[PDB]
């Protein structure tokens, strides 16, 4: 069974069907570099049943900078790479039976033995024996999965084969989609026609399945091959045979299955199929694949790897490359600079593309296993050309190795390159699993720890929770309900000793800018965002824009992400993107008209939040505001219309006392819920009811309610019943057993409760679907009398006590199952969906939607963290603007895609003269500088005269202003009136425009320093 | 038609204004010398104010500075504070031939912080200490309801825009929608009772308890007890506008007296003749006592 408080939100991306797979898979994966650790970690983490690691080679100093496992003790006993990390890795995920292999890998070997393993991954092996591995493994039948990745420097190559067939159980990740038809011809092909407010969204050549069709009434249950003929029309083959089309019709889409083909490796290295990632260069893959293979045969000829700055070397690889790319297919032209750079670095290894190309193999073995995804076919290369490119012409001496743990750096993209970076300072915002990632790519990389200058700043609030050990891998069992930042920052220092780490408990707000001042982010470098929502981001993106300082931000949706970099003077920042919200369901949709399961599911959060939220609070509100209920009574009757007394009035009257009431009550709600609502709603629309054009009111999108009888014995009701009546009595306070919650009790409370009979009332039922809820009805007089009678009753009773005056409040708690609050929530959206004939759902879809739980996966954020770290060493470096590669992925296809960063766009103000949102003026003055000297002043800095001066939101000057000529006149310091605190003060300024009657053209910033 | 010309020269020169309604102390928290609905609102106002939220409220400024309405039957003013714009009051005069003709009102007007994007907020001061609900679009407790400001159901075009709404369009929607000649309509369902004689009666009857309201609270205690930021505004106006206001309460007086016969409603016209009958000799004692401006 699957482990769900551990794996939720990888089985929102998966599902139980793939991971029901990966529970009865082997996985051998031989080659314990960087890239094959984080390969081992990605999988162990996903939780694949048994990953078989297997080296051969020893443990090195040199392994010290590219393994976040390896300690200097395992150096020093010279022990095996694999036997070294394993006990280590099994930490990582208890379900996992992580075993060790060292046989030793030749031509000579006997392959026989992988037969067990249902894929293979190799890395850091040599081409010939990969070669043969590769003629073994898709020969076997059922054929063995074969992924080959290396990463040479700033040069990575990723290789798959999945047989000669690979049969995918799905395209994509995305739900099915449901389409609503507005109407269907009669012909050959007939053509059908969508909602017109609906685009429609699909392709030629797939398959829909009808169902819920008039007048076709045939078509129910069909499945047809579909032709796209306008973004809302589509044909489905011939209909002229069928009967004549009335109205209503859904379409489904259905995931038919689709075969991918794959080719040998020896035959794939002529005519690659290469993944472009860079459109603007789309012939570079095939480059790099030639001198990668260039490569590859210089180790062959010669046993070793080119010296670095050896210009002998490097003419020899590109006499190797010329030679190969003549019996390429294509016959492309040699990149001598790419084939340069792969000589220069060829011994070096870079740590953060190799954690983005393990993330993707890991990705690319997950989707081995279980078909959930369109695999890589076949080649993909990950560049790091930019990085070294803005170098020039650096000597040799700078990349030869010293001896340190950075030698695997420092050979890669030099030694000054590495100083920079060991004296950053680094503001890292929010340690999730992106922020354990950047983590851990910052010790990798030797961020901060210079003694002089490095420092590293990570701040969180939340506590570590068992789900959280699923991706954020930094963390442990032992490590839940503790601080993410302190648990992070203690157990980065393992990793690598010499680094310097500050943590901080504290969100990044308004409210805590006091710590987060302007002289704090002037000591910053770079600034790093792992925030999961999009206030913290664009607050982080003001005050970096403020403070003039370059912000990294990335995110993940499942296989989804994408890196954002700012940069200052050369990029727009994140607040100029103004992508549409989150589009509100209709009012009248989500109270009375649902059309598919989430609105039925949004309804239940609503209700639940206004039942054991929002009442509870205003009742306590309430009676905390008036002291007695004899008060409220003396006042009421006086005339005081206190605040929503009536509705305080009607809790109490209707307050449980015992386990039977809140029984008694909670089948009174259930009845109230599912039986008089779908009676009243059809007395005010019949089924036969029509519109003013003729057409029936009870089609698509609007369906027609049913009324649901109550019944003990359907699971259903009884876990609705269970459900309400816990909460209820945890809600008044009322003490209750398990024992109570027996349906033989309950079926013996429930018969002698009396069910209301239903009357029908005459409320306004909103059909607009454009309204919102209404405020407040006005209370008629019967209402009031009403609450009078109640709690005078009610006093009479003695329920006035502050104990009957007081209920508890409860908190949405989605991640706990004990709490019931997702079983009520999903019982009350299923039967809310059977009322309208709404297919229902299920447990943990209900906890996806209603908790808002968004899906991820381990190996997307580590790509994603990858790419990260891999553009924060082009930040530090000052490199020019081209050099900075937005990026957006989506592994499903997969697909990735670099662009180049959005350029800063200059706004024009008058007269030529430009600004940019880095840009803010500047103005010096002294005590008796007056608001004229200020004017006069900016006039003359920069050739435009201001029309208005407007101190945050009070208004220092405005021409139109009655009596604000005089302000000119006045000194600066007595007409702001500031603190001496501050030495300068904000104003923000405009400009006239050049045509009479437009809105002033709004200014940059100004800034305005009251001394010298 | 002498009267109308000495009534627009005079409240033209007094339709726009500054006046000092918000202080600070040393530190910086607001203090105020008026009263204000939205003190929480203020006082909770962050520093973070965006660059549209001053041009947009310069460039309304321009536009009420240049063309607020203005006639002796309906008018506008608006005051505004001297350092802080997103605090205004507005002062309107109920047009002729309503039930609200030549009363006086008093609204809170606030800017929210993303404003322009959404309307800002308006609440009525004038309802007497929330006794009278004097339109269906306007409760007792203040609540101002119109499309535009999204506080009354409307269709999208009818709503709050922020390329296109402004503060112009909603003061002549107030004018326009609350202040009409039938206001018992404005509240749905009994829009649809217009032409039958129960609707009519009942029209009255609403019309008769806001005509003796507004003699009560907006003429009688804004004479009485003006607000600071429209003292004069109120003298001036009503000075010039006494015998009319004498000839109009004498008129309702007339009025509904004819309805008093009634049996479903007539005893509540009873009331209300003998209350505004009362408040007609308190406001005739208080006109002969005003001193001319
Ligand atoms: O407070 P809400 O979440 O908006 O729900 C209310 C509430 O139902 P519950 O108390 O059962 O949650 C009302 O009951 P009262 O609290 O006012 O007693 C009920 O009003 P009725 O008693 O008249 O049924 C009304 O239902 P309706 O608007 O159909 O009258 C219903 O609204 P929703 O269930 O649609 O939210
Ligand atoms: N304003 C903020 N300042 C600092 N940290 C923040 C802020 N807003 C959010 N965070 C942090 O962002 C992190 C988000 O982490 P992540 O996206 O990995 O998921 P999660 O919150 O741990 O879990 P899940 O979303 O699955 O419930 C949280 O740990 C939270 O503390």
């Amino acid at each position: 069974e699957i482990d769900d408080a551990l794996y939720s939100r990888q089985r929102y991306v998966l599902g139980d069907t793939a991971m029901q797979k990966m529970a009865k898979s082997h996985v051998f994966l031989s080659g314990m570099g960087g890239l094959g650790l984080e390969i081992a970690k990605n999988l162990v983490l996903a939780g694949i049943k048994a990953v078989t690691i297997h080296d051969t080679e020893k443990c090195q100093a040199w392994d010290l900078g590219t393994n976040f496992f390896l300690s200097e003790d395992d150096v020093v006993n010279k022990r095996n790479r694999a036997e070294a990390v394993l006990k280590h890795i099994a930490e990582l995920n208890p379900y996992v039976h992580v075993t060790s292999s060292s046989v030793p890998f030749n031509e000579t070997t006997d392959l026989s033995f992988l037969d067990k393993y249902q894929c293979v991954v190799l890395t850091e092996m040599k081409l010939p024996l990969q070669k043969k591995i590769n003629d073994f493994c898709r020969s076997q039948c059922p054929p063995i999965k074969f992924i080959s990745a290396d990463v040479h420097g700033i040069w990575s190559r990723l290789f798959c084969d999945f047989g000669d067939e690979f049969e995918v159980l799905d395209t994509t990740g995305e739900e099915p989609k449901e389409i609503f038809i507005s109407n269907i011809t009669q012909a050959n092909p007939g053509i059908v026609t969508c909602l017109e407010n609906h685009p429609h969204k699909l392709e030629t050549g797939q398959f829909l399945t009808f169902r819920e069709i008039n007048g076709m009434t045939g078509l129910n249950g069909s499945i047809q091959q579909i032709t796209v003929i306008s973004p809302f029309s589509f044909s489905i083959g011939d209909t002229t045979e069928l009967e004549p089309y009335l109205h209503g019709g859904i379409a489904v889409q259905v995931k038919t299955p689709k075969t991918v083909f794959f080719e040998s490796l020896e035959r794939q290295l002529k005519h690659p199929k290469c993944l472009i990632v860079d459109f603007s260069n789309p012939e570079a893959p095939l480059e790099i694949h030639t001198a990668m293979l260039a490569l590859d045969q210089f180790q062959e000829k010669y046993s070793r790897k080119p010296n670095v700055g050896c210009q002998q070397d490097s003419e020899e690889l590109l006499k190797l490359a010329t030679s190969i790319s003549e019996t390429l297919e294509e016959k492309p032209d040699v990149n001598a600079d790419i084939v340069h750079w792969l000589s220069w670095t060829a011994q070096g290894f870079l740590s953060p593309l190799a954690a983005a190309v393990g993330g993707v193999a890991s990705q690319e073995v997950l989707k081995a296993v279980t078909g959930k995804f369109s695999p890589l076919c076949q080649w993909l290369y990950l560049e790091a050309a930019d990085i070294v490119e803005s170098l020039g012409k650096p000597e040799c001496e700078e990349f030869l190795p010293r001896g340190d743990r950075y030698d695997a750096l420092r050979a890669c993209i030099g030694d000054t390159l590495c100083q920079k970076l060991q004296n950053l300072n680094i503001f890292l915002v929010g340690c999730g699993a992106i922020g354990c990632e950047m983590l851990k790519n910052f010790a990798l990389l030797g961020v901060g720890t210079s003694k002089e200058k490095g420092m590293i700043t990570v701040t969180d609030p939340d506590l570590i929770e068992k789900s959280n050990l699923n991706r954020q891998f930094l963390f442990r069992p032992h490590h839940i309900q503790k601080p993410k930042s302190y648990t992070a920052a203690d157990a980065t220092l393992k990793i690598n000793s010499q680094i310097k780490i500050d943590a901080h408990l504290n969100k990044v707000c308004p409210t805590t800018e006091t710590i987060y001042n302007d002289e704090f982010y002037t000591k910053q470098d770079v600034i790093i965002t792992a925030l999961d929502n999009v206030e913290a981001r664009r607050y982080v993106d003001s005050r970096c824009l403020a403070n003039l300082r370059p912000l990294l931000d990335s995110g993940t949706m499942g296989t989804k992400g994408h890196t954002e970099v700012i940069v200052p003077h050369l990029t727009e920042s994140y607040n100029s993107h103004r992508d549409p919200p989150e589009e509100e369901i209709p009012f009248s949709t989500l109270k009375s008209f649902p059309a598919a399961i989430e609105h039925t599911i949004q309804w239940a959060r609503d209700k639940f939040e206004s039942s054991f939220s929002h009442k509870p609070s205003l009742f306590n509100k309430f009676w905390q505001t008036y002291s007695s209920a004899e008060e409220v009574l003396q006042k009421i009757q006086s005339g005081h219309s206190l605040e929503g007394c009536f509705q305080v009035i009607k809790l109490l009257s209707r307050r449980p006392r015992n386990w039977s009431q809140c029984v008694e009550l909670a089948r009174l709600k259930f009845e109230k819920y599912f039986n008089h609502k779908a009676l009243q709603l059809l007395h005010c629309f019949p089924l036969d009811i029509r519109l003013k054009d003729g057409s029936l009111f009870w089609q698509s999108p609007k369906r027609p309610p049913s009324p649901i009888k109550f019944d003990l014995n359907e699971p259903l009701h009884l876990s609705f019943l269970q459900n309400a009546a816990k909460l209820y009595a945890t809600v008044y306070c009322i003490p209750f057993a398990e024992e109570d919650l027996s349906a033989d009790a309950l079926l013996n409370i429930l018969s002698e409760v009396k069910i209301q009979e239903f009357k029908p009332s005459n409320k306004v039922v909103q059909t607009d679907e454009t309204a919102r809820k209404p405020d407040h009805v006005p209370i008629s007089s019967e209402d009031e009398r009403n609450a009078i009678f109640q709690l005078e009753k009610a006093i009479l009773s003695n329920e006035a006590t502050k104990s009957d005056l007081q209920m508890a409040v409860l908190s949405f708690e989605k991640d706990d199952d004990h709490n019931g609050h997702i079983d009520f929530i999903t019982a009350a959206s299923n039967l809310r969906a059977k009322m309208y004939s709404i297919e229902p759902a299920d447990r943990f879809k209900t906890k996806r939607i209603a908790g808002k739980i968004i899906p991820a996966i381990a190996t997307t954020t580590a790509t994603v963290s990858g790419l990260v770290a891999l553009e924060m060493i082009k930040v530090t470096g000052g490199y020019p603007f081209e050099a900075y590669k937005n990026c957006f992925l989506n592994l499903a296809i997969p697909i990735v895609v670099f662009t180049e960063t959005t350029e800063v766009r200059k706004t024009k103000i008058r007269n030529g003269i430009s600004f940019t949102i880095w840009d803010r003026w500047t103005v010096h003055g002294k005590e008796d500088f007056t608001l004229l000297d200020f004017i006069n002043a900016v006039k003359e800095k920069y050739g435009i005269e201001p029309t208005m001066v407007v101190q945050g939101v009070k208004m220092l000057y405005v021409p139109v202003m009655p009596g604000h000529a005089k302000r000119l006149k006045l000194t600066m310091h007595k007409l702001v009136k500031p603190t001496t605190e501050k030495k300068y003060v904000d104003l923000t300024v405009s400009f006239a425009p050049d045509i009479d009657g437009d809105e002033d053209l709004p200014g940059p910033p100004v800034r305005y320093y009251f001394s010298h | 038609k002498s009267l109308e010309e000495k009534y627009v020269a005079v409240m033209k020169k007094l339709q726009f204004d500054t006046f000092e309604m918000v202080s600070e102390d040393e530190d910086g928290k607001l203090g105020f010398k008026v009263n204000y609905h939205y003190m929480s609102q203020v006082k909770n106002a962050n520093d973070a104010n965006s660059a549209a939220r001053a041009r947009r409220l310069a460039q309304e400024a321009v536009t009420l500075s240049t063309s607020l309405p203005l006639s002796s039957s309906s008018s506008v003013f608006v005051r505004c504070d001297e350092e802080r714009l997103d605090i205004m009051k507005v002062l309107i005069t109920g047009p002729a031939d309503t039930p609200y003709a030549n009363g006086c009102f008093e609204f809170d007007v606030y800017f929210p912080q993303d404003y322009p994007s959404s309307p800002p907020l308006v609440n009525l001061e004038t309802t007497g200490g929330h006794s009278v609900r004097f339109n269906p679009n306007l409760y007792n407790d203040g609540k101002v309801c119109l499309s535009i400001l999204n506080t009354w159901h409307g269709r999208p075009e009818e709503k709050w825009n922020p390329q296109t709404s402004s503060f112009l369009q909603v003061l002549v929607s107030v004018q326009s929608l609350i202040l009409v000649a039938e206001p018992y309509f404005n509240e749905p369902g009994y829009e649809r009772s217009r032409g039958t004689p129960s609707g009519t009666q009942s029209s009255r009857e609403y019309d008769g308890n806001i005509r003796q309201a507004t003699v009560k609270w907006a003429m009688l205690e804004q004479i009485r007890n003006p607000s600071p930021c429209f003292k004069e505004v109120i003298h001036k106006h009503f000075y010039l506008k006494r015998v009319e206001i004498m000839a109009q309460c004498e008129e309702w007086i007339a009025d509904i007296q004819q309805y008093s016969s009634d049996k479903r409603v007539g005893r509540t016209m009873s009331h209300h003749a003998a209350a505004l009958k009362r408040h007609t000799a308190q406001l005739r004692e208080e006109l002969l006592k005003l001193p001319c401006p």
